């Protein structure tokens, strides 16, 4: 069951964990082998997993798809995520999700090591990402909704980088560092 | 009603989740044990004692989740929420250990009346 | 190719003395004799075979050393140990380890006071051994 | 003897098809690749 | 895993992943002990898409 | 009913001997309930740090009691617990809980606060002079209870700063208008800056109270003189029953402050 | 909102399955009536389950026809002996 | 003995020496009750075991 849960968390929805385009990742049904309270807790973790899946979908939407060659590259950034800043945003998001992927693999290995471990151990171990991911998802959704383009995206990230969540602060600092690297590269080219 | 079912309910309450036989009574703003006759009055009182802690846990977690999203709470508010989340993580770690111990006890299939049984 | 088997106390004590003193059994004969004399008349019917008391004592000691994280790790380790069915006398092993435990703080280099409390444990003496 | 037996190392290989004894079980290669003796048996 | 590596190694005519009209398709009757049929199918579908590209 | 000990109803169809044994044992549980009530009431921040510390120590002892009860539960689960074994094992625990409950009831009846609480603890410790187990318990309680009081004392004697949220220290500060302290014939600076709280004088410190008062007065004068005084003799004050080592340390601090003040004046 | 997704989805799936089964049974009943098969709901459900379990339709049909003939012979014998 | 202990435990006027004497008496009484409890447990073991074990624990 843990392997299936991780696969859903790894982006492979199954018969237990159903993905809904509208609702995101959800537990598909009541399983006879789970206590309903255990089902409730698992779905509570599945909320974080759903956010992760939606983040991965966004990553594919903005970096995984070929940029339509609309002659005016400035407007490609509006409707579709496009622009070097958009690529930097996607790269930063993937870099921030890399530690989560590593933690998920470590959890899988640990659960493989000890058959007496329960899902509660994962819920403990994964709670840090259950707190981290929602804020970054909100920031990304704001970027998408405001159609931030070019360096104006950098300004928005800076404004969001001043958040109060220390882990969110560090993650946004990493993203801002990548964006500033892109900005500095452009500035280098100009100067 | 077996004690093990009460253990499961208590683990859910520690997670703020209603058990099969213990449910949150919103009218009493407390988790209530379902009125199934087979609960000992002593067992009922013990369940109530644990359910007060579960109610407090769920209330705290609800507050943290409700306020963590409010950017207007400012940096200090976010820091308070973060500290609360860290303490909640420690609590959840302890709860996970207890749950894993109960699961191991179920998994071994042996009724070891050893002092390690979750009483 | 060694199969676990009950070996006489003399062999175990000899090996223990050899490793503790780091000398041949001939060089620890006096110490071996003293230990043998003390050990040879000591059966613990008074020890309560209850792991929970030992675990609680270990937790309290860890808290005293400001090692709450280590206490959690110890709890998890105890859970894993219970999961494994290798040891039968866990109460004895835990009691021995706690008695032989040395405080890393005694981290630091000493421990604040030794106001031993009545808390303690059970006496088991109640049974007709 | 338990401690002499203690000095035994065991395989770290695990699988999610096995949970009761994860001491490894040697996937046992197949199609050539089991070496000369298996190839001779195949021949 | 081995069959996946062989597919990724560019082997044609795999048993689990069948090539139909130049599209790598997973055989429908495959199940693994540790995965749900739908989850395994999804993961294998992603792998198969990359294999089809290859 | 009210601030009474908890009473128990025993089924009338129980054995008379069993009923009498129960009536003999039940007092420990009544003490436990009373102690829990005391802990829950005095646990409010409003009751001051001394009462908070008392409640915390009581909580620790309650935890030990719960551990004992759990061990008895384990024995019962083994079926190894007889009523006589229970009585034997609980007799020391019964006495400990009864002593604790009597102390709690005395503190609650006296509304003891700060130095009065310390005095009551000292007197109770003398009342248990003959009970080594009770004496050890009282010593633990006194050592714990002195921590906030000795911290406040340390702050006053080493820095002349009253950080007393609950007005527990034996010295009380009155706001004297400094403008008139030089002008007004009344020693408002000398008399009102530091005042003795007679009720807050710890019985164990009563013999040294005047020296403590003078020490804190001198330190306050030095601070008001603009001389920053780092007390080199600032040490942790620990409650001790046989040795008045804290008294000797206080005397050393008084002498140091006196010397510093004399040099400042000269 | 997180915890609710498994049981709620399970309930919605069960309701949809029940409605689909009802629709299928109605279609099957209409087909049987148009073909004058003489099958009742319980017998039709049993036949459907057997076909889903892989029973050969020719064997199943022969068995059903033989059982009906045996039931008619038994009813005729019971009516002649009564 | 228990009546004496109860009579004197309530008298604050007995002073510290009297209280200490009472405490020593209570400690010895606790030891006696422990011994009695052990004997009771042995007799109870003999009754509960159903076996006429001629062990020193059989309640004769």
């Amino acid at each position: 069951m843990i392997h299936e849960l991780l696969l859903a968390l790894s982006g492979y929805p199954g018969s237990i964990f159903t993905w809904n385009k509208r609702s995101g990742l959800q537990v598909s049904q009541d399983f006879p082998f789970l206590h309903p309270s255990e089902t409730s807790v698992l779905n509570r973790l599945c909320r974080l997993g759903t956010d992760y899946i939606r983040f991965t979908e966004f990553i594919e939407q903005y970096t995984g798809h070929v940029q339509q060659q609309d002659h005016h590259p400035s407007q490609q950034g509006q409707g579709g995520l496009h622009g070097i800043y958009l690529r930097a945003f996607c790269t930063g998001l993937d870099s921030v999700l890399q530690p989560y992927r590593q933690a998920l693999l470590d959890l899988e290995q640990e659960f493989l090591g000890d058959p007496h471990l329960s899902i509660s151990h994962v819920n403990y171990f994964l709670d840090q990402f259950q707190l981290l991911f929602p804020s970054v998802m909100v920031v990304v959704e704001q970027i998408k909704s405001q159609k931030i383009h070019g360096c104006q995206i950098l300004e928005t990230v800076y404004k969001h980088s001043c958040g109060g969540l220390p882990p969110v602060r560090s993650a946004l600092e990493k993203i801002l560092a990548v964006c500033h690297g892109v900005m500095y590269k452009q500035l280098s080219a100009w100067m | 009603i077996t004690e093990a079912a009460l253990v499961r309910d208590i683990l859910y309450v520690f997670q703020g989740i209603d058990g099969k036989n213990i449910k949150m009574n919103n009218t009493e703003n407390c988790y209530k044990v379902e009125g199934k006759a087979n609960l000992s009055r002593s067992l009922r009182d013990t369940a109530v004692r644990l359910s007060e802690l579960g109610w407090l846990h769920n209330k705290i977690r609800r507050y943290t989740d409700q306020r963590s999203l409010d950017r207007s709470f400012g940096l200090v508010g976010q820091s308070f929420c973060a500290a609360l989340h860290q303490e909640l993580r420690e609590y959840y770690r302890l709860l996970s250990v207890l749950h894993s111990q109960l699961q191991l006890e179920d998994d071994q299939g042996v009724n070891l009346g050893l002092e390690s049984s979750l009483t | 190719m060694a199969t676990p088997d009950q070996k006489s106390p003399n062999v175990l004590l000899q090996n223990l003395c050899c490793r503790i003193l780091g000398r041949s059994e001939a060089d620890v004969a006096q110490q071996f004799q003293y230990a043998v004399r003390v050990i040879g008349s000591n059966f613990a019917p008074t020890v309560e075979r209850d792991e929970f008391l030992v675990a609680e004592k270990i937790k309290k000691e860890l808290i005293r050393q400001r090692r709450e994280a280590d206490a959690a790790l110890f709890s998890e380790l105890h859970r894993k140990l219970h999961s494994q069915g290798v040891l039968k006398n866990k109460w004895s092993i835990l009691y021995l380890l706690l008695s032989l435990s040395e405080d890393p703080r005694r981290q630091p280099s000493k421990v604040s006071s030794y106001a031993t409390l009545f808390a303690q444990a059970l006496p088991r003496d109640a049974h007709s051994t | 003897l338990w401690e002499a037996a203690l000095t035994y190392e065991a395989s770290k290989r695990r699988c999610w098809e096995r949970v009761g004894c994860p001491p490894g079980h040697r996937e046992e290669p197949y199609l050539t690749e089991a070496g000369r003796d298996a190839f001779d048996k195949f021949c | 895993i081995r069959e996946t590596l062989w597919l990724l190694s560019g082997v044609k005519k795999l048993f689990i992943f069948q090539l139909i009209d130049g599209k790598v398709t997973v055989r429908n009757n495959i199940i693994v002990t540790h995965l749900t049929h739908s989850c395994l199918r999804s993961v294998l579908e992603q792998i198969a898409a990359y294999g089809q590209v290859v | 009913a009210g601030r009474q000990s908890r009473t128990f109803l025993v089924d009338p169809n129980l054995d008379l001997s069993i009923r009498e044994l129960v009536h003999r044992i039940l007092p420990v549980a009544a003490s436990y309930s009373a102690v829990t009530r005391f802990i829950e009431e005095k646990s409010s921040f409003e009751y001051g740090q001394v009462n908070h510390a008392l409640a915390a120590a009581m909580r620790t002892l309650v935890k030990e009691h719960l551990i004992l009860v759990s061990q008895l539960e384990q024995l019962h689960r083994q079926g190894l617990l007889s009523l006589q074994k229970l009585w034997f094992y609980i007799q020391p625990a019964m006495r400990t809980m009864d002593i604790l409950a009597s102390l709690a009831t005395s503190v609650d009846k006296g509304e003891c606060l700060g130095g009065s609480t310390l005095s009551l603890l000292h007197d109770r410790s003398f009342s248990y002079t003959g009970d080594s187990q009770a004496q050890e318990l009282c010593l633990y309680l006194t050592k714990a209870a002195s921590a906030p009081y000795f911290e406040v004392l340390e702050k006053w004697i080493y820095r002349g700063i009253i950080h007393d949220p609950y007005s527990e220290f034996m010295v009380e500060e009155h706001e004297l208008r400094k403008e008139r302290i030089q002008e007004d014939y009344n020693d408002k600076y000398w008399d009102q800056r530091y005042t003795i709280v007679q009720q807050q004088i710890p019985s164990f410190l009563q013999k040294m109270a005047d020296k403590i008062l003078s020490t804190g007065k001198y330190l306050n004068v030095v601070r008001e003189c603009g001389h920053d005084v780092t007390c080199p003799v600032a040490k942790e004050i620990i409650y001790t029953l046989k040795e008045r080592a804290y008294v000797e340390q206080i005397e050393k601090a008084f002498n140091y402050a006196s010397k510093v003040l004399l040099d400042f004046l000269m | 909102m997180a915890s609710s997704s498994g049981a709620g989805a399970a309930a919605a799936a069960a309701a949809a399955n029940l409605n689909a089964v009802r629709e299928t049974m109605d279609v099957l009943l209409e087909i049987s009536r148009i073909l004058n098969t003489g099958l009742d709901m319980e017998t039709l459900s049993i036949c459907v389950r057997l076909c889903e379990q892989g029973i050969n339709p020719e064997a199943l049909s022969s068995v059903i026809k033989e059982l009906r003939k045996a039931t008619e012979a038994l009813k005729a014998a019971e009516n002649m002996t009564s």
